[PDB]
C-alpha cells in the first residue's frame, strides 16, 4: 500500500470525502507513490529507517493529491434560489506533478546551468 | 588543393557573385505573373521605378553576393606554399610579388 | 480486450457514467492503447512481465481518456428550475493525445537539440 | 458502404442522432473515405489485409466527421424560462479536415524543411 | 439542370428548406457550377466519365452553397414568448467562393512563388 | 429595362420585397447596369448572343444590388416585448460597387505592378 | 601544426567560403517543393526577382561565409616559426616582404 | 610561454576558427531529424536556398 492514506489527504483538505472521492484519492496516492519511486528507488528503505524523511514523504504525497482533488468537479459557481456561492478562478489543467521545491525537500535537485561539449573523433 | 579552390571560385562566379533579389507578401496574380510559365517580363531600361500595390507586410529583400576575394586570398596562400615546396624563384608562382 | 477498463476511467472521474458514456470510454480506451502500442511495440509483453510498468500504462490510458471525457457535452453553464451552475473555462476541440511527461514514464524521451548535416557526393 | 459507419460516429458522440442527421453523417463519412483514399491509393487493400491498420481508418474517419457534426446548429445558448444552457466558445469549424497528427498515424508526413535549387541551362 | 441539386445541399445541412430557400439554393448551385466550369472547361465530360471525380464536384458545389445559405438571414439572436436562442459570431460572409483546399481537390494548383524577369530589346 | 430584374434580386434575397423595395431595386439595377456598360461598352452585344455571359452579368447585377438592399433600413435589433431579434454586426454600407473578382469574371482584371518611366526631352 | 591548418582551411573552402541562404515562414507546398524529392528547380539567370506570397512573419536570412584569411593569418605565423627553427633564409619559406 | 600560445592557437584553429550555425524555434520532427541518430542530411552544393 501507499505510505500516505486518505486520512492524510482529508486532514489537509479540511472536508470529509464521499466513498467516490475515497476511491479517487486512493488512486491519486497510488500515482504519487510511483512518481517518487522513479526518482528515488530507495524511498521505502529511507521512509522505514528515518521518521523525519517518512513525515516529509507522507506530506509530499498528501499535498500532490490535494492540488488535484480541491475542486475536481470544476465548478466556478452554484446556486439555488436561497443559497449561492462562487470561487476564485483557477486553471482546469490540474495534473499529478511534484514541484521543484518538493524535489528539493526529498533531497534531489536540478541544475539550471549545464554545458554542451563539442567533440570530434581524433585520427589514427 | 589549388584546383579545388579554382573549381569552387569559378562555380561561385557563375551562381553567387550576384546578390539574389526577393519580394515578400506579393500575390502572383497582382504582380501579373502568367500562371502557365510562373513568370512576368518587365522592361528594365535604366532608371524606371517599379510601383506595387502593397500587401499587408509587403517588402523587397536581398541575399548577399559571395565575395570571390574570399577564395582569391586562399589561392594566394596556396601559391605561397607551392613556391616554398618547389624552391623556384617566387616570381615563377606568385607572379605579382617581387 | 484492453489493458485499462471503463472502471479505471470511472475511478479517476468520480462519477457513474451513462450507457452512452460507457461505450465512448470503451472506444477511446482502445484508441489510447493502440496509440501507446504504436510507439512501444513491446508494450503488451513488457507489461504483465513487469507489474509496476503495467500499473503506469493503466493510469496513463485512463488519464488520457479522462481529460477528453470530463465535460464532453461542451457546457459552460446550465439552469434547471431555480438551480444553476457555471464551470471554470477550459479548452474547446480537445483531442486524444499523450503528453511528453507521460511518454517519459513509458521511457520515450524526445530530444530538443538535433542537427542538420550538410553533404556533397565525393567525386570519382 | 464507407469503411466507418454512422454507429462509429454515434459511439464517439455519446448522443443518438436524428433521422435528419444520420443523412449528414453518411455524406460526411463519404467525403472522409475518399479524402483519405486520394492521399493513400492502396487504403482499401491495407484496411482489408491488416485489421490494426483498419482500426486507425475507422477512428480517423469517425473523428473527422465528429469534429464537424459536434454542435452543427451553431447555437451558443438556448432557453425557455424553466431551463437554460450555455456552451463554451467553440470554433467557427467551417470545413472537414484531417490533422497532421492523423496523417502521421496513417503513415504519411510532410517535411517542414524543403529546398529551392537554382538552375541554368548549360551551353552547347 | 445543374450537376448537384438542392437535395445535396439539404443533406449537408440538417433541415428541410422552405420553397423560398429552394429558389435561393437552385440559384446558388448554378453559380457554383459556372465558377468550376470557368476554371475546368472539361468539368461535365470528367463528371460523366469518372464517378470519383463526379463525387468531388457534387460535394464541392454543395459545400460552396451551404456556407452561404445557412443563417443567410443574418441573425445573432431571437426570442419568442419565453423561448430564446443565440448563435456563434460570423463574418459578413458576403459572396460565393471556392477555397484553395477545394481547388486542390478539383486538381488545379497555384504556386506561391513566381518570378519577375527583366527584359530589354536587343539592338539591330 | 435592365438585363437583371427584381425577380433576379428576389431569387437571392429570400424575403419577398414590398412596393417601396421594388422601386429601390429597379433604380439600383439601372445603376449596376450603367456601371458595367461604362467599363465594358460591348456588354449588351456580348449578352445578346453568349448565353453563359448573360448568366455572368445577370447574377453579378443581382449580387451588386443584393449587398446594398440587404437590411437597408439599418436596424441592428428590434422588439415588441413578445418577439425580438438582433443581427450580426453587418457593415453599414452606403454605395453600390462591383468586386475585383467580379471584374475578373467579366474578363477585365487589372494588374497591381505598374511602372513610372523617367523622361527628358532630347536636345536639338 | 601547419598540415592541420591547411586541412581545415581546405575543408572550410569546400563547405563555408560562401554564405548559406535561408527562407523562414514559407510552406514547402506554397513554394511548390516536389514532395517525393524535397526540392524545387528555379531559373537562376542574372537579375531575375523571386516573389513570394508569404506573410506569416516570412523573411529571408543567411548564415555568413567563413573568412578564409582567418586561417591564412595562422599559416604565415607557422611559416615564421618554420623559418626561425630551421635557420634558412626567410626567402625559402616565402616569409619576408624584402 | 610561446609553446602555450602555439597550442592554444592550434586548438582554436580546430574547434573555433569558423562560425557555429544555429536555428531556434524549428521542431526536430518538422526539420525531419532522424530519431535514432539526431541528424538530418541535406545536399550542400553552392547556391541552394
Amino acid at each position: 500500500a501507499t505510505l500516505a492514506t486518505h486520512e492524510d489527504v482529508t486532514a489537509f483538505w479540511a472536508r470529509t470525502p464521499t466513498a467516490e472521492e475515497i476511491v479517487l484519492i486512493n488512486r491519486r496516492l497510488a500515482q504519487a507513490e510511483r512518481m517518487l519511486l522513479r526518482a528515488i528507488p530507495e524511498l521505502l528503505i529511507k521512509a522505514s529507517s528515518d521518521p523525519v524523511f517518512r513525515a516529509e514523504v507522507i506530506d509530499i504525497e498528501a499535498e500532490a493529491v490535494l492540488r488535484l482533488v480541491r475542486n475536481h468537479e470544476g465548478y466556478l459557481s452554484e446556486t439555488d434560489g436561497n443559497y449561492t456561492y462562487m470561487l476564485q478562478a483557477q486553471d482546469p489543467n490540474r495534473k499529478l506533478e511534484i514541484l521543484p521545491e518538493e524535489w528539493e525537500v526529498l533531497g534531489i535537485v536540478r541544475s539550471g546551468l549545464g554545458i554542451l561539449v563539442p567533440t570530434v573523433v581524433l585520427p589514427s | 588543393a589549388a584546383a579545388q579552390i579554382l573549381m569552387n571560385m569559378q562555380g561561385t562566379a557563375n551562381l553567387m557573385a550576384i546578390p539574389q533579389r526577393l519580394i515578400f507578401g506579393a500575390k502572383p496574380e497582382e504582380l501579373g505573373i502568367n500562371a502557365e510559365t510562373g513568370q512576368r517580363m518587365f522592361d528594365a531600361y535604366m532608371a524606371r521605378i517599379l510601383a506595387f500595390e502593397g500587401g499587408e507586410g509587403a517588402h523587397a529583400e536581398q541575399f548577399s553576393a559571395a565575395e570571390l576575394r574570399n577564395f582569391v586570398d586562399a589561392l594566394d596562400a596556396l601559391d605561397r606554399k607551392a613556391a616554398s615546396y618547389s624552391g623556384l624563384p617566387p616570381q615563377y608562382l606568385s607572379s605579382s610579388s617581387d
